């Protein structure tokens, strides 16, 4: 798995209030992450099935 | 000239607890207006001699 399959990584989660949106009355929080995934060499695994 | 502020207006409403909001109240007046002032004047004459 070390090299047949790599999960990228670019900014983790991140939590922050949304100046605009929000009063002096309500809150607006927004959230978010930025990530993804890809396969390595195809030829490192194996799948079983019936 | 000077100011003459008018009136305040009404701003707060007592809203429910529950708006994210508040609602626009009525505004107030300034009314700079301006005033002039007058001038107070005359003469009066003599002889000479007939002063000393």
């Amino acid at each position: 798995w070390k090299t047949a399959f790599y999960a990228v990584e670019k900014r983790p989660m991140f939590f922050e209030q949304y100046e605009g949106g929000s009063s002096a009355w309500c809150v607006k929080y927004q959230f978010g992450a930025e990530d993804g995934g890809f396969v390595g060499c195809c030829e490192h695994g194996r799948i079983l099935q019936i | 000239t000077y100011m003459k502020i008018a009136d305040y207006g009404q701003l707060g409403e007592y809203t429910c607890d529950a708006k994210c909001d508040a609602e626009f109240g009525e505004p107030g007046n300034i009314r700079h207006l301006e005033g002039k002032t007058y001038d107070y004047r005359g003469v009066f004459c003599f002889n000479r001699k007939n002063l000393q």
